[PDB]
């Protein structure tokens, strides 16, 4: 699944 | 007329036959049985000496045991120092190939020569700080393949017209010719006595020559193929010859018989050149396997490998302290080991 | 299952490019190939952008498996620094082989005054210089940060320059190595085609050519898509979206895995130089 | 370290760096090795174009040099292990050494140190051969009994001008050179067989595009492309 | 071969001068170049040294900063341009040259010397000044503050020889070897910070002043000096 | 050339001639008395060793 990291990684900071 | 010439010829070739057969009592294997192997000896490349853009066929070392002088295809004489890797000499040549180089006793001159068909002379320690020709020793009819000095004014020298010769430097012209082989005349080797010298040629046998005399005096024959370099044993009563047969001979004067044969089933490839050691336990050789190899003058055993070249090997060379090793090959650098 | 497979690959595809690139390092260092234009390209490439693009892979992957950033601040932009920097190497590195390919097939002699070893440095001081260049705004383009109670390194930029400079990293380190690549090996299979083992050579060149063609273009394509997907179109988060970017990421890690093999590992005279080393 | 090896040190560097410069002056221009033997026309392509006898020559802003020697070459021949190219020539006008011709080109061929050597192969004299074909006093067959059973192969428009027997002899002699060199070939080195005869003047232009074929060759080993 | 320096002459202190020196008969290239100062009432003293192709330039204490030195190997010159000259620099300048490889002897060839009037190191020790002597045997021994022994077994300190008048030559270079044209006479031993020199059936023309100079580091340093008399 | 090969072959005739076995004792003599003189048969030490 989507990770908080990985998500925060990808939109920055959004 | 002919016929009882042949007759007689062959008469003689057959009683020398006889009295080879009766020397040989006991091989040299089945006497030095009980003799403690010398063990696997591993050296390794200490420096390496690079610095020649081209292709390189002989080297020497010097009395000193520091000076090299390696002959290249690239038209240079690069005279090498051992202890620090530095180029003494920078000697540009009028002729690009090369097959022979030397080094004077005394270190004051070199000689060089190849398919030019002339040994060019230079002359090192002098004024005006350079390295000039000094005498274009001419007359050979076959191309030049090895020089070796007996002194400051005194060469001999192994051309391709299946002779050899003994010239003197301040003469210029050749003061004694050896003549008999019928096969290219490869190399040529001294003697510690500096009285009798070998000679290896293409005719699958070696000669011994005497400088006073100028005639030939022992002729051994067991090779298949042609003799590509010779090595003489530092004690004065044998020598050790190379060939493209993969296998090394050390025959001996005193009893004017074969020895030793030197081989491996693995190994096919020939030999470019062979050297002893100070004692005389070690033999040395190069091969077409881009390597050399350490055999054992009594055992003829692997005793190691230096694998420390990219092409064949083309000379090997042992300074007269014996201390190192050098062994220049046609992969544009030569090596040290020690 | 994930959790599981995922730093596996991470880890196998690390092991493997480095393997190769360090059997690079032997061969064009110590393998006795004298100093040459193509000596001097492959080892600039392999050696320094392989082996420093796959040793920081892993700064890269920790991201995705081990759940937080511990690196520590300076290596948050160093880190990625080295990865574009390397990104950018390749591409333009890439881009000269091919042109030197181009220049030594064409004309195999009067190019021979011009591939010179020095000019060949010279080459690679510049493509370095370029890629330092492009890759330098990356040092803040990336910051560590403390969101929630979590620690993440990641983009601290303002989008509308976030996307610019995403668009000039797609144009300058993909567009045009990609369109050089492609015009010069067009051009080099184009003059090329204009006994059986000529024939069999032209062959084996081509097929070469159109791997190492496709290869650098299908491994760097699915990234660059991805990111113009976000920044322009509707990219939603869901299982299926976290494999494509780990297939993304393990793709474009396969590149420099595989450049070389392809490049050098596939010739019997890089072999033969091998032989020397063991 | 001394003083004095300091200096050494500096003097050991400024000869390595004209041993650079003058290695990199001399690797610009192209080497070649000359072959051949008596009733051979080495001299006058030489001569063409214009111990040991060596020549310059220049193509298209690229310089050659020739050399040549002047039995039993198994052992100066491996001084020329790293020249671009052996150029052999061979009169294809006389029968009777023809065939030692071929067993030279073999042992040249299948020499174990010019295994990465390319050949340039040089039938001299095709007026030559020509005439001798007109006349038909001499019948290859007599020597060559295989002659008979063969035919000019499809697809070789030769020339225009010339009569198919020539055609079907200078491909029979072409053939036969060709399958030596390719018995063993293996692909490392290839021949180049031409048709030259003692008044061309273009021959300078064959050896330049077989040398660029050569050096293409290299450079494509080179790049690991093959 | 020949070396001949040319310039000098009265000058005004703080001016500035060129010294010329031009050889024939050897490959300047070659060989690196060496300026030495001699005064009048005193002994010999290094100036400045330059390697083959001006690579590595060297100078002394006294003359940094104001001493410049150039060599022209087409030209085959070696120029010394001299600013801001002090009272003290008023000397004979020689020119030497020296070549530096495994078995060479430096210092060989000693210029004919010019006159220039105006308007840390190691020191060398020599205890005698004058010693009345021909055909006796003659022990002249020089000390040094630090052992001339390298680690790799060359020893560096080179004696030489002054003749009434002219330029000085080379006699004993590594205090074993003997220099080309020099007699079998001459001989010489040292071990750590003390070497002779010993001269057999000493004869005609061998008056002078002796020298022992050490080679081991810049700046050169020359011995105080001996002067041998009948 | 029949002459000469006869000539040289009745030269080498009358050589004086010893037994294999004493020379290669002779040999092993040689090589076994300057044994410790070879730096390469055994092994020197670094600091002795000039290379």
């Amino acid at each position: 699944n989507w990770t908080p990291q990985a998500m925060l990684y990808l939109k920055g900071a959004q | 007329e002919l016929d009882q010439l042949r007759q007689e010829a062959e008469q003689l070739k057959n009683q020398i036959r006889d009295a080879r057969k009766a020397c040989a009592d006991a091989t040299l294997s089945q006497i030095t049985n009980n003799i403690d192997p010398v063990g696997r000896i591993q050296m390794r490349t200490r420096r390496t000496l690079r610095g020649h853009l081209a292709k390189i066929y002989a080297m020497h070392w010097g009395t000193d045991s520091r000076l090299l002088v390696s002959a290249s295809q690239d038209g240079k004489l690069i005279i090498w120092d051992s202890y620090t890797t530095n180029k003494v000499h920078a000697i540009p040549l009028r002729s690009s190939w090369v097959m022979t180089c030397a080094y004077a006793p005394s270190g004051n001159y070199v000689a060089c020569g190849g398919l030019d068909n002339i040994c060019s002379i230079y002359n090192l320690k002098t004024r005006e700080g350079n390295v000039r020709v000094s005498r274009e020793l001419a007359g050979h009819t076959g191309y030049l393949s090895c020089c070796r000095f007996l002194d400051d004014n005194q060469i001999v020298t192994s051309s391709g017209d299946t002779t050899c010769a003994l010239w003197d430097i301040e003469t210029g012209q050749q003061t004694t010719t050896f003549t008999g082989h019928t096969g290219d005349v490869m190399s040529l080797s001294l003697a510690p006595d500096t009285r009798l010298f070998v000679s290896g040629a293409c005719d699958a046998s070696a000669k011994l020559w005497d400088v006073r005399e100028g005639m030939c005096r022992q002729t051994f024959t067991g090779h298949e193929s042609d003799i590509n370099a010779i090595c003489f044993f530092p004690n004065g009563n044998a020598f050790a010859t190379g060939s493209d047969d993969a296998t090394c001979r050390l025959f001996d004067l005193r009893a004017d018989q074969e020895l030793m044969t030197y081989s491996h089933d693995n190994i096919i490839c020939g030999i470019t050149s062979v050297s002893f050691s100070k004692s005389g336990r070690l033999l040395l050789a190069g091969y077409d396997d881009f390597n050399c190899n350490v055999w054992d003058a009594l055992k003829a055993d692997r005793a190691g490998v230096l694998a420390g070249h990219d092409n064949r090997v083309s000379c090997l060379g042992v300074t007269d302290d014996g201390m190192a090793v050098a062994t220049g090959s046609w992969d544009s650098f030569l090596k040290i080991w020690n | 299952p994930e959790a599981v497979i995922v730093p596996l690959l991470f880890a196998l595809i690390f092991l493997v490019g480095t393997v190769g690139n360090t059997l690079v390092l032997a061969v064009l260092l110590r393998g006795g190939q004298a100093v040459s234009t193509t000596n001097l390209f492959i080892l600039n490439l392999g050696v320094a952008d392989l082996c420093f693009i796959l040793c920081c892979v892993p700064f890269q992957a920790t991201i995705y498996t081990l759940d937080g950033w511990v690196f520590g601040s300076l290596l948050c932009k160093a880190v990625h620094f080295l990865i574009f920097l390397t990104m950018h190497a390749s591409s333009f590195t890439l881009a000269a082989v091919s042109l030197d390919r181009y220049l030594a097939i064409r004309y195999p002699l009067h190019s021979r005054e011009l591939r010179t070893p020095r000019n060949a440095l010279a080459a690679i001081g510049l493509i370095w210089g370029l890629s330092l260049l492009f890759s330098g705004p990356y040092l803040s383009y990336y910051q560590q940060s403390q969101l929630a109670n979590l620690t993440v390194c990641h983009p601290a930029w303002s989008a509308p320059r976030r996307r610019a400079m995403d668009i000039c990293t797609f144009v300058f380190s993909y567009l045009l190595p990609v369109l050089v690549l492609g015009l010069t090996y067009a051009r080099t299979l184009r003059y090329l085609w204009r006994g059986s083992g000529a024939r069999r050579a032209k062959r084996k060149v081509t097929r070469m050519i159109l791997i190492v063609a496709a290869l650098f273009c299908l491994c760097w394509m699915p990234h660059h898509a991805l990111i113009l997907c976000v920044w322009f179109g509707q990219f939603p988060l869901t299982r299926a979206t976290y494999a494509l970017r780990i297939l993304s990421h393990l793709v474009s890690y396969a590149n420099s895995c595989v450049n070389p093999i392809v490049y050098a590992l596939v010739s019997k005279h890089f072999r033969k130089g091998f032989r020397t080393i063991c | 370290v001394s003083a004095e090896d300091k200096a050494a040190a500096e003097r050991s560097k400024m000869i390595d760096k004209n041993l650079r410069e003058d290695g990199e002056k001399a690797r610009r221009t192209l080497r070649l090795l000359l072959l051949g033997a008596d009733n051979s026309g080495k001299s006058t392509i030489v001569k063409q174009m214009r111990g040991i006898f060596e020549t310059k020559f220049q193509v298209d802003k690229v310089n050659f040099h020739m050399f040549d020697v002047g039995d039993e070459r198994r052992k100066w021949i491996q001084c020329f292990n790293d020249v671009t190219a052996i150029i052999f020539v061979v009169d294809s006008s006389d029968y009777n050494r023809l065939q030692e011709a071929l067993n030279d080109f073999k042992s040249i061929w299948n020499n174990r140190w010019l295994r990465t050597i390319s050949v340039i192969l040089f039938l001299n004299k095709q007026d030559l051969l020509a005439e001798k074909v007109l006349a038909g006093k001499s019948k290859i067959e007599d020597y060559f009994p295989e002659f008979a059973r063969y035919t000019t192969p499809e697809a070789a428009t030769p020339e225009p001008g010339d009569d198919p027997r020539v055609t079907r002899a200078k491909y029979f002699i072409r053939k036969e050179f060709v399958d030596i060199s390719t018995a063993s070939g293996d692909g490392r080195h290839i021949c180049y067989p031409h048709f030259t005869c003692a008044v061309d003047t273009e021959n300078a232009r064959r050896i330049f595009n077989d040398c660029k074929d050569i050096i293409l060759q290299m450079n494509l080993r080179e790049y690991n492309l093959v | 071969v020949q070396l001949v320096e040319s310039g000098g002459g009265l000058v005004q202190p703080g001016g500035s001068r060129k010294l010329s020196c031009s050889a024939s008969g050897f490959a300047f290239s070659s060989f690196g170049m060496h300026w030495v100062r001699q005064a009048p009432e005193k002994g010999l003293e290094w100036v400045a040294y330059i390697s083959s192709g001006s690579g590595t330039i060297y100078y002394a204490d006294t003359v940094k900063g104001r001493f410049t030195i150039s060599r022209d190997d087409p030209k085959n010159t070696l120029f010394l341009q001299m600013t801001s000259l002090r009272s003290e620099d008023t000397a004979m300048y020689y020119c030497v040259r020296s070549i530096y490889y495994y078995g060479s002897s430096p210092f060989d060839f000693w210029g004919q010397g010019t006159t220039l009037t105006v308007s840390s190191d190691i020191v060398m020790t020599q205890a005698t000044s004058s010693v009345p002597v021909p055909g006796e045997s003659v022990s002249i021994s020089c000390r040094s503050s630090k052992s001339l022994l390298h680690s790799n077994g060359n020893t560096y300190l080179y004696w030489f020889l002054q003749r009434p008048g002219q330029s000085p030559q080379l006699l004993i270079y590594r205090m074993s070897n003997l220099a080309s044209g020099v007699p079998d006479r001459f001989s010489g031993s040292g071990s750590g910070t003390a070497f002779t020199l010993t001269i057999s059936r000493l004869e005609a023309e061998d008056v002078g002043v002796y020298y022992c100079m050490q080679h081991l580091e810049y700046p050169l340093t020359f011995g105080a000096g001996t002067k041998l008399e009948l | 050339q029949a002459r000469k090969l006869v000539e040289q072959l009745k030269m080498e005739a009358n050589i004086d001639r010893i037994k294999v076995s004493k020379a290669a004792a002779d040999l092993m003599a040689y090589c076994e008395a300057h044994a410790k003189e070879d730096p390469l048969l055994t092994p020197v030490p670094a600091s002795e060793n000039p290379f």
